[PDB]
Parts: structure tokens; C-alpha cells; sequence
């Protein structure tokens, strides 16, 4: 009923980086975290890590259900060498989507999500800040890249910033985490045309003893 | 470590119509994460923009949000009556919440001279031991304004207190009062109390002065 | 969905203060509250938050432990505890509701505050002095006189003249904070020089946290 995260930091049980692969459903009234935790794989960092923890802290563990996202005209593999899990891999939970070519344009995207349990549910998504002008037009096609969260009464819009920033260790990227609780029978919208890192699966949170 | 929001100006003059622009310079990047609130005296604040740029709804379309990442502004298209206030910024991308020092937009008038009274401390306080002398300020603007007190003729330094009302409504003038207060002792030692004050309005300061005295 | 606070509070330095915020409208656990405070004059500077469906809270390091937050979802009402209280801790106290969560943490509506004053003073009510009118107050046709409150503790006071049916031309000035710890505050009036001897002009000071009325009449010596 206690966990030792190892390796694995606390908010990288939610997107599932390969040092988190056995926590990705943890229960545990009381959560050890190392100083050799990490959250991530791809460079990168959580927006409001610290609340987040918090929650995750006194949370109880986690239970993930499906998003059921679907899609068509795209890839859904995007990969990295910096994400290890028998050669080059990704975040567990999420989905790196890309166009189905290189240099192709990106398909304006909707994709929404219901809370249909009882609990409010933890939602992520990243943002993905490609090192170069060039890699984002590999990636996505050229142009302005746009995402737009919706809820209830709530619209956030996040511009993707493609620059070169310190490796870490070769990659000049980063992919920043993003995330909302859901309120049961609220639905979730993503609006995007690229540079948008998508979850495949919720996070409802256990409640401890 | 904390992020600091940092809010100009600090202070505007602006008239109904006008385009006013506040700006907030974050310390680091926080992506669209920056909300705006109006705020009023007496009254809590009031959010306008959320998200950097999404409006609240029931909030006028001419407040708009701008920016991401570092540099934030929050334009007021056609000003109107109901929007001289003070603003502020705050960030909703890290803990601890940090707000912008806050940005107060006040009514524009022309230059009026305040009207310079004073009053010596009553009979009923010097009773007790105390002795304030007042002096007022009254109808000006601009608010900035310097009240300098002199006992004797000597310049007087660290005793006294000034406030300042709210912007009038009615004429979008200050008043100011500047209150210096002495032990009853120390007041007896001296004659001449005067209040010499200085302001854009006046081609010279102008003083109001009595003797003791009367 | 409003929020309603508790009222004012007077504590002594070193005591603490439990502030209530109570909602009504629909569904207390869809949000999260925060707390935010405002000294006299001051910016905001906010405290914590906590998510009541969760029970867990998330606080400033700078209170070091003396904030507590806390929520009983049966009555959809949320607490802040400030504990070992100095001067700094004076001011006015909001709750706020979050619908973020604390994921993009806002403001969206705003309780109405509750002032709390943290001083070693007693409940005092003012001295009323007359500001007098004289040659020294006129200027033109236009005569200024008023009166001083003096030397009362807590905030506030109400000030008015002949019973409030004298508003044109009045100043009642902010108070200021004086070494004593008792607070001090001028109201002045403007009115025609010739009606100083006809007319009574009485300026009507309240303290309400003292039960304190009192009537000065304001006469040129």
C-alpha cells in the first residue's frame, strides 16, 4: 500500500514514458519518489507539475480508461530515439500524430471525449515545440499550427513555438504537457492541425483506504 | 523559481475613446497561460480574460488579450466610463500564483490648482496632550502634488501623514489631506506652523500659515 | 454561484483566524476555491486552493506551514486557518472559485472579502475634534471645515453631515495607521463662507465596532 516510483517520476505514470511502464495503473496510499525520477523521455516538462503532483500525491493511484480516438489520413506511430522500449518508442498513453507523409499538409482535426463516469477525469495532451522550422514542416506540413482545447464554458489555445533550444541529449525539441480535469458528463474537444501529442486514455484517480 | 509578472505602466491617463494597451512581461515562458481582472475600490476583482486571450463570458468585446509565451497585453478598445479602474495580470502556469503589480487608468482633465486650507489643532485635543495641525488640498489635478510642513520656519521631516481621496466623479479632481502631529510639548515650543505646497497648477508653491498664536 | 464569506475578524498578533466562504448554487465538487488576499493599498497576493471532490489542497511556501485549507462538501463550504498572525497578515481575504481545477488556475467568481485586522490594539472608538472654520480656511466666497476622527481601532467608520443631508462638496479622507496602532481620519466639507453663522453643520461619526455615535458641531471661532 506504499510504492516506490524508482525511476519512474509521478506525473510520467499519466503519459507512460518507459521508466513509468509498471506504475501506469498504480494503487498506493503512501508514493516514494526518487531523485532519479523522471517524468519524461522527449525533453519537456508538465505544465503545472507541481499542482499536479499534488493531487497525484494524495490521489490514491490511478485507473486509465479509453479515450477512443480514431483516425484516418495520419500517422498515429510518431517515435524517438529518446524514448527506449525496444529501439525507438513513444509515451505509453499518448499518440504522436503526424502526416501521413513527410512534408505533407496536416488535416484540420476534431476529436472530443465524454465523461461518462462518475469522478472527474484527468485528461493530457502535449504540445510538441520542434527544434527547427524544417522539422515542423516534416512533420506536420508548413504554415501556422494551431490547438484548441474546449470544455464547458472553457476555450485554451496553445501556438506552437518551433526554435532550437539546448539538446537533451541530441534533440532540440520539446514536448510540453498540458492537462484538465473533466467533470463528469462534460465533454472535452481538441481542435489542432499538428504539433499535438494526443492522449489515448484518461486517468481516474483511485481515492485512498 | 517563482514567476514574476511585471505590470506597465503603473499608472495611465486615459479619456472615453481611447485605445489603452497594458502590457506583462513574464519571467519565463508560460505558453497562453495569463489572466486579466478588473478591479474597483471597495469591491473584489472582476475576471475579464482567461487563457491570455479567451474572453469571460457576460465581459465587453473591447477588452482584448494578447500574447504567449513571455509578453502579454491587454488592449481596451473605446474606453468607457464604467472602465477607469485598475488592472491586473496574473499567471496560471505555475504555483505559487503571481499577479502583476497592477496598472490604475484614470480620468484625463485639465490642470486645476487645489484650494490650500489649514487648521490648527482645537482647544478639546490640546487638552489631552496631543496636537495635530491639518492641511487640506483641495480640487486638483494631476494627484501628484508635494505638501512640505515648516514650525518656525524649520523644514519638518518624518511626523506627518497624508491621504488622498479617489478620483471625483463629478469633476475627476483629488483632495488631500496632510495631517502633522506633534506630542502638545514639542508643539508649545514653537510659533509659526505654515503648509507649503507645490503642484503643476501653481506658477510658484503657495503657503498657508498661523501663529500659536492665532 | 455566489459565495458568501464570514465577517470581519480583530485578532491579536501571535492568535489565528478561520475564515468560512460558503456557495450557493449547484455543485459544490465541479470546481476547486482559492483564497486570495489584498493588504490596505496593496497588489494580491494569493495563498492556496484546494479541490473539495478531492479533499486535497496545494499552498504558497512563503505562509511556511501556517496556512490550512479545507472544505465540507455537506454544506458547500470552504475554510482558510491562518495561524501565528503578525501585522503583515492585515488585510482583506477572498475565496475564489478555480473551475480549472488548479490545471490553468482562474478567478472566475469572487466572494466579497473578509477584512481581518492582526493588532496588539484594543477596541477603541474616536476622539471627534473640529476642524473649525476660519480666515485660514477660506477661499473666495467658499469656506472649508470638517472634523477630525482620531485614535480608534478597528477599521471602519462612517462619517456624515447634518444627517446625511449635507453631500455636496464632502471629502471624508481614508484613514491612515498611525505608530499608536489606532487609526486617524479627516472629513472635510466646502461651503459658502456667509452660512457659517446660520447654518448648523454637524458631522456624524459611527464606529460600529465600538457601539460609538457621536454628533460634533463645527463652528468658527
Amino acid at each position: 500500500r506504499t510504492v516506490d516510483l524508482g525511476q519512474c517520476g509521478l506525473l510520467g505514470t499519466i503519459t507512460g514514458p518507459p521508466q513509468c511502464d509498471q506504475f501506469l495503473e498504480f494503487s498506493a496510499d503512501l508514493i516514494i519518489e526518487r531523485r532519479e525520477g523522471s517524468d519524461v523521455c522527449y525533453p519537456g516538462k508538465f505544465v503545472n507539475e507541481e499542482a499536479l503532483r499534488q493531487i497525484l500525491r494524495e490521489s490514491g493511484g490511478i485507473d486509465k480508461e479509453a479515450m477512443g480516438f480514431t483516425y484516418s489520413g495520419i500517422r498515429t506511430n510518431g517515435a524517438t530515439s529518446a524514448c527506449r522500449r525496444s529501439g525507438s518508442s513513444f509515451y505509453a498513453e499518448m499518440k504522436w500524430l503526424l502526416s501521413n507523409t513527410d512534408n505533407a499538409a496536416f488535416p484540420q482535426m476534431t476529436k472530443s471525449y465524454k465523461n461518462t463516469r462518475k469522478s472527474p477525469a484527468l485528461i493530457v495532451w502535449g504540445i510538441h515545440h520542434s527544434v527547427s522550422t524544417a522539422e515542423q514542416t516534416k512533420l506536420y506540413g508548413s504554415g501556422n499550427k494551431l490547438v484548441t482545447v474546449g470544455s464547458s464554458n472553457y476555450q485554451q489555445s496553445f501556438v506552437p513555438s518551433p526554435g532550437a533550444r539546448p539538446q537533451v541529449n541530441g534533440l532540440s525539441g520539446r514536448i510540453d504537457f498540458h492537462w484538465l480535469m473533466l467533470n463528469p458528463n462534460d465533454t472535452v474537444t481538441f481542435s489542432f492541425n499538428g504539433a499535438f501529442i494526443a492522449p489515448d486514455r484518461a486517468s481516474f484517480l483511485r481515492g485512498k483506504s | 523559481g517563482d514567476i514574476q509578472l511585471t505590470q506597465s505602466p503603473s499608472s495611465l491617463s486615459a479619456s472615453v475613446g481611447d485605445r489603452v494597451t497594458i502590457t506583462c512581461r513574464a519571467s519565463q515562458s508560460i505558453s497562453s497561460y495569463l489572466n486579466w481582472y478588473q478591479q474597483k475600490p471597495g469591491k473584489a476583482p472582476k475576471l475579464l480574460i482567461y487563457a491570455a486571450s479567451s474572453l469571460q463570458s457576460g465581459v465587453p468585446s473591447r477588452f482584448s488579450g494578447s500574447g504567449s509565451g513571455t509578453d502579454f497585453t491587454l488592449t481596451i478598445s473605446s474606453l468607457q466610463p464604467e472602465d477607469f479602474a485598475t488592472y491586473y495580470c496574473q499567471q496560471s502556469y505555475s504555483t505559487p500564483r503571481t499577479f502583476g503589480q497592477g496598472t490604475k487608468v484614470e480620468i484625463k482633465r485639465t490642470v486645476a490648482a487645489p484650494s490650500v486650507f489649514i487648521f490648527p489643532p482645537s482647544d478639546e485635543q490640546l487638552k489631552s496632550g496631543t496636537a495635530s495641525v491639518v492641511c487640506l488640498l483641495n480640487n486638483f489635478y494631476p494627484r501628484e502634488a508635494k505638501v512640505q510642513w515648516k514650525v518656525d520656519n524649520a523644514l519638518q521631516s518624518g511626523n506627518s501623514q497624508e491621504s488622498v481621496t479617489e478620483q471625483d466623479s463629478k469633476d475627476s479632481t483629488y483632495s488631500l489631506s496632510s495631517t502633522l502631529t506633534l506630542s502638545k510639548a514639542d508643539y508649545e515650543k514653537h510659533k509659526v506652523y505654515a503648509c507649503e505646497v507645490t503642484h503643476q497648477g501653481l506658477s510658484s508653491p503657495v503657503t498657508k500659515s498661523f501663529n500659536r498664536g492665532e | 454561484v455566489q459565495l458568501v464569506q464570514s465577517g470581519a475578524e480583530v485578532k491579536k498578533p501571535g492568535s489565528s483566524v478561520k475564515v468560512s466562504c460558503k456557495a450557493s448554487g449547484g455543485t459544490f465538487s465541479s470546481y476547486a476555491i482559492s483564497w486570495v488576499r489584498q493588504a490596505p493599498g496593496q497588489g494580491l497576493e494569493w495563498m492556496g486552493g484546494i479541490i473539495p471532490i478531492f479533499g486535497t489542497a496545494n499552498y504558497a511556501q512563503k505562509f511556511q506551514g501556517r496556512v490550512t485549507i479545507t472544505a465540507d462538501e455537506s454544506t458547500s463550504t470552504a475554510y482558510m486557518e491562518l495561524s501565528s498572525l503578525r501585522s503583515e497578515d492585515t488585510a482583506v481575504y477572498y475565496c475564489a472559485r478555480d473551475p480549472s481545477f488548479w490545471a490553468a488556475e482562474y478567478f472566475q467568481h469572487w466572494g466579497q472579502g473578509t477584512l481581518v485586522t492582526v493588532s496588539s490594539a484594543s477596541t477603541k472608538g474616536p476622539s471627534v475634534f473640529p476642524l473649525a472654520p476660519s480666515s485660514k480656511s477660506t477661499s473666495g466666497g467658499t469656506a472649508a471645515l470638517g472634523c477630525l476622527v482620531k485614535d480608534y481601532f478597528p477599521e471602519p467608520v462612517t462619517v456624515s453631515w447634518n444627517s446625511g443631508a449635507l453631500t455636496s462638496g464632502v471629502h471624508t479622507f481614508p484613514a491612515v495607521l498611525q505608530s499608536s496602532g489606532l487609526y486617524s481620519l479627516s472629513s472635510v466639507v466646502t461651503v459658502p463662507s456667509s452660512s457659517l453663522g446660520t447654518q448648523t453643520y454637524i458631522c456624524n461619526v459611527n464606529h460600529k465596532p465600538s457601539n460609538t455615535k457621536v454628533d460634533k458641531k463645527v463652528e468658527p471661532k
